């Protein structure tokens, strides 16, 4: 029943026999271009001239502490051509009949019914079978860009690598993750035309794979709280323009309630542990004095932060005022009365 | 020297980070700030897109449920604040890969000759000019009352700018702050400095409860097809690619400039998405100039040298035509 | 004069996160290559040191994209500007598979050699500004410190190798063992740890540098786990170091 | 030029913010206001929908549990206050994308000609009329005693409006305040200014502890079922794109206008949900009209120019498949 499928594949206005002729004159001319591979290039970037692939065959040592292709799953080889102008053999062997298997399997064991159907439909089935059944497996000759190349420290010297992706392993992983429950990603960043231009039929039919989700624990993700923890607050009272500062010292009695208010109406609901507290440094205060014409703190004055560091404050020139000892313990006991 | 090396690559010397949006008040912009968040929404429109005259008669009166996202300032904060940073690296120490050696020596010689001749000052001045006029506001810029920009290098707070008083088609070379910032950038460009760090913060008085415009993500999904805006650490932000595209809009030496009179972003073929045509589809492209400079030695005009070095600062993969 | 140098709270943006079949944490080879590039940059300068063994401490992470209402992750990509080769003049460009991630992590380097002191930390601080981590861009850092006691390590979860859990599962091929071991334990995650060999050492027409030895490789995957710093067993049993065999370039702990 | 470019889109020129609901007393209108919150409410229907007679006999007396939300005034305030704002930007500086230069120059020339003849004054008058008659109240306008609308520009508080006197079918252009505001709006539209910032505050007196009607969220068949209301900063409010639809009801130039005699919102095909028939399904649509105006380069009656400028003010995606 492949004749009507072939007729449906052809989209011309020629007669059905002419459709069959147009279908068949391309297959035996595209047999040579189709090749067999395992790690076919152009998967990372389709803009790569030529067809580069390894076709790994060796398979042993299912006991080491690492996973690679051809030792796991690996139940279908890669049939990859050079481009999409002649992709006919992949779709030709990709059909299924009423029995329930693929055309390639029937070609391998030389099914009698398919043989007589081909003999009815044409007279060159033997050439097609000889072309397909032992198709050449090519070597990865030459390299270009669009292929990820890195340097590895082998001994004291260096080696140049030519990393290639295993698409059959990708397809197997996609199938197993489809029939599983592990967290996974879809990764649908591809189109039908691009997947066709790769040339590999395994990715042409598996356009959007399934990928392992290798992530740190859930409570290690950034959010608004973590970002706001690293931000700190400074008061709006500029001591530079304020009256009664006397080169940066709390000098008059009738300004302390304003400062206690500013430290009071700005540090509510911001108590944090020491590891989240902003650390006081000895260089910020020294920079403050040096900017404000001093080297050591004057006698009778102690440094003080208008917004406490324990309540989301910041250590800077803005959140820093010099003031007398009595005012210091007054503000300290007022804040202890409010907070703790 | 017969052709370009089989593997040559560069890296961008102007690396920007992700911008972050905060909302505040203009009179208290130096003291406090508040987070800006992105809110989901759903709309119900009518089918008004251009339809064929057959489907139109059947589904003209049909409703259209759609999904979207939006960002909007609060009702008591009328100022938008955007902070980001730039890292500057020397052009000479940025050629990551070069297969050949004579080509590498020739490239170094031409770069040194350009440094001795001009000093990377024109491009630095143009980049700082793009920073000052706040071109990075692709959409929000429009309809702004006051725009203020502040640039800090490591601890020196340079005086603020006024981006409203800056044409987007002309470039200014007479400004002390622009002069010193561009001089430091050119020093880092040439090789006199190992690296440079810049921090930029812009305040916009867009109005009270107005709408801000974060960057939009590029995602694919079978079910959802709505608009998704860029969320950066839980707050709205802008992509680093979008900011970098505004900064490298300095190209005024393309052919037929007198017919258009606007700068375009620098690219290999002079292509710009806004116009839809390549301005350098010919012998004025980067490849032809670099072939007329390195392969066949010839003193190109100063404008083409400016364009070539501007391409080099942008970075890319300028290798030979790969063959099977 | 051996010692340990800790780089605290390094932020990396737009780091590469897409291996062949892994999305998320970048391969360990990227971190080891970053350490090797740092060592090469110093050795090209006047300060001569050597780095053997790197320990990674995750603090924060964020995949580039968003989370579906079903809990899945959808990844976003930058708009492709221009691609060399054919069709390089058209405005729109082809889209391939890619993923990105931001992460803030601390590094522990076991550095050996002469003159290991505060001058070495200053040199590493000056020279680390011109580097990239796994294709990402460094933006900010807490500080650089010289650590000889395990108690000085800040809070975070290290990443180790747990290939025994992979080897102690049912199934003939190790894909089934890996899947089953992932089903038993939710902490374990699959990570890339090196490269195999798929060809022989030789020379080809067209490469990054036509002086070294060329060899087509594959990506090697294994399992790994996260252990807290406060419950860490010992300093030496958290490091990652190179291992070279007959085409078995790999990173391990030892 | 022969056809529209493959990429063409206009950003909107009238950006309306999102309304916020407050409650107050009419005598203390300029003294205080209180928040207006939304309350959950579950309901028990008796299966009153139309059903086939097969299962009707067995499933008629069953109850029906649903959930919903509601928003009513308090027992001490009888006035509802609505605050929102508008930003006005020039029409010429609104073409977001255009993959052609000849089309851009042609559109700029046509806009310059329209500014030369009309000056964007009629549309400005109609928009301020739609502001004044409080068409944006929607279901809150029904059964109201006093509706008072105040428009504030910068620091100039314009005289108040009596919104009930205006008729929702005819446009008044003789008011001094309406013309004064429309002059500034037309100046901003043409390009004499850079931007305009209007603020609208509306007081509606509906009664004590009556019901107010905020916008309703659109929910797809994914999360749940039930009525959900829009909450803007906690308090109830109206969607920004719902207020814009009311201010867009200016189109009185469609064919068969004498048969119906009411304005409709400006749409591409002239669709009107309030009546269910399309008013521009043919050569009078925007797509047909803009082709004869630009490509064929022919003169049009000033009504079609008004409609085209109204479409351009709203904005849209006017792309073209190759």
């Amino acid at each position: 029943m492949l004749r009507n499928k072939i007729l449906a594949a052809i989209s011309q206005k020629i007669p059905e026999e002419q459709k069959i002729n147009k279908y068949i004159e391309g297959l035996f001319q595209s047999i040579d271009k189709n090749h067999l591979a395992t790690h076919v290039a152009k998967f990372t970037e389709t803009n790569s001239p030529g067809n580069i692939g390894a076709y790994d065959i060796l398979s042993s040592d299912m006991n080491c502490g690492y996973l690679d292709t051809a030792n796991a799953g690996w139940k279908e080889p890669d049939i990859v051509t050079n481009d999409a102008k002649y992709k006919r053999p992949q779709g030709f062997v990709a059909m299924e009949m009423s029995d329930g298997r693929t055309v390639m399997e029937h070609l391998q064991e030389d099914s009698a019914e398919l043989r007589h159907e081909m003999e009815e439909l044409t007279d060159k089935y033997d050439e097609i079978r000889d072309g397909i059944l032992n198709m050449p497996s090519m070597q990865p000759y030459r390299t270009n860009q669009f292929i990820k190349q890195v340097f590895f420290p082998v001994g004291g010297s260096y080696h140049l690598l030519s990393i290639l992706p295993s698409t059959v392993l990708n397809y197997e992983v996609s199938d197993r993750l489809y029939r599983s429950k592990i967290p996974k990603i879809r990764l649908r960043l591809l189109s039908s035309n691009a997947a066709s231009t790769t040339g590999s039929r395994l990715v042409s039919k598996n356009k959007w794979p399934l990928v392992f989700q290798a992530l740190p624990p859930k409570f290690l993700e950034k959010n608004l709280a973590k970002a706001l923890d690293k931000e700190y607050l400074l008061p709006d009272i500029n001591i530079d323009e304020l009256e009664g500062v006397d080169n940066g010292c709390l000098i008059d009695e009738a300004l302390l309630p304003l400062i206690i208010d500013e430290g009071k109406r700005k540090g509510e609901g911001n108590y944090r542990p020491r590891h989240l507290r902003d650390e006081r440094k000895e260089e910020t205060v020294q920079a403050f004095l040096d900017k404000y014409g001093y080297c050591n703190i004057p006698v009778g004055y102690e440094v003080h932060h208008i917004v406490p560091l324990s309540q989301g404050g910041a250590d800077s020139i803005k959140n820093m005022i010099m003031l007398s000892i009595e005012h210091h313990e007054r503000v300290t006991e007022a804040h202890a009365s409010y907070f703790k | 020297l017969k052709s370009r090396p089989e593997n040559l690559s560069f890296a961008r010397c102007l690396n920007t980070t992700e911008a972050k949006f905060w909302q505040t008040d203009f009179l208290k912009r130096h003291t406090f700030k508040l987070p800006l968040l992105i809110t989901d929404k759903a709309v119900l429109a009518s089918k008004g897109h251009e339809m064929p005259p057959d489907k139109l008669e059947k589904e003209i009166m049909d409703p259209n449920p759609q999904k979207s996202q939006s960002c909007t300032l609060s009702t008591e904060c009328d100022t938008l604040r955007i902070d980001f940073g730039i890292k500057v690296l020397p052009v000479k120490e940025s050629m990551y890969s070069c297969s050949d050696y004579n080509y590498r020596t020739a490239i170094y010689q031409k770069i040194d000759e350009y440094i001795a001749e001009d000093g990377f000052l024109t491009l630095a001045k143009r980049y700082v000019n793009n920073i000052a006029n706040a071109r990075f506001l692709w959409r929000n810029r429009k309809g702004a009352e006051i725009i203020e920009t502040i640039v800090t290098i490591e601890d020196k707070e340079y005086p603020s700018f006024n981006s409203k008083s800056f044409n987007l088609d002309t470039f200014v070379e007479d400004n002390a702050t622009i002069n010193e910032i561009a001089q430091q950038i050119a020093d880092t460009f040439a090789g006199k400095r190992e690296y440079l760090n810049i921090y930029v913060t812009c305040f916009v008085k867009i109005g009270c409860a107005m709408e801000v415009y974060p960057s939009q993500e590029m995602t694919f999904d079978d079910d959802d097809k709505g608009k998704k805006l860029f969320k950066f650490e839980g707050s709205a932000g802008m992509h680093s690619q979008k900011i970098n595209n505004a900064l490298r809009t300095i190209d005024t030496w393309y052919p037929d400039y007198t017919t258009y009179e606007f700068p375009i972003p620098v690219e290999n073929y002079g292509a710009a998405r806004s116009i839809g045509i390549p301005f350098r589809p010919d012998t004025k492209s980067f490849y032809k100039l670099i072939d007329r400079m390195i392969l066949k030695n010839e003193d190109l005009p100063i404008e083409d040298k400016h364009y070539v070095m501007a391409i080099l600062i942008r970075g890319g993969m300028f290798s030979k035509k790969q063959e099977k | 004069m051996k010692g340990y140098i800790l780089l605290e709270k390094v932020n990396i943006e737009n780091a590469n996160a897409f291996n062949n079949i892994i999305v998320g944490i970048p391969a360990i080879t990227s971190f080891l290559g970053f350490a090797r590039a740092l060592e090469r940059k110093l050795n090209a300068k006047e300060i001569a040191i050597r780095i053997n063994g790197v320990g990674l401490e995750f603090h924060e992470y964020e995949l580039k994209g968003y989370k579906n209402k079903r809990g899945q992750y959808v990844t976003s990509c930058p708009l492709p500007g221009s691609i060399p080769g054919q069709n390089e003049k058209k405005l729109d460009a082809h889209i391939m598979n890619q993923a990105y991630i931001d992460l803030n992590m601390s590094f522990l380097l076991e550095v050996e050699g002469p003159h290991v002191d505060m001058s070495t930390c200053k040199s590493i601080k000056s020279t680390m500004e011109t580097l990239r981590i796994a294709g990402g861009i460094i933006r900010n850092y807490k500080k650089i410190r010289l650590i000889d006691t395990l108690a000085d390590i800040p809070y975070g979860y290290f990443l180790t190798l747990r290939q025994d859990n992979l080897n102690d599962a049912a199934g003939d091929d190790m894909l089934d063992k890996m899947i089953h071991a992932l089903q038993q334990e939710d902490t374990l995650v699959p990570i890339a740890v090196g490269f195999k060999a798929l060809s022989e050492v030789g020379h080809v027409e067209g490469q990054r540098d036509p002086e070294k030895d060329h060899c087509f490789v594959e990506s090697i995957f294994s399992l790994g786990g996260f252990e807290c710093s406060k419950i860490l067993e010992d300093i030496n049993s958290c490091l990652w170091r190179y291992k070279t065999e007959e085409g078995l370039y790999l990173c391990t702990i030892i």
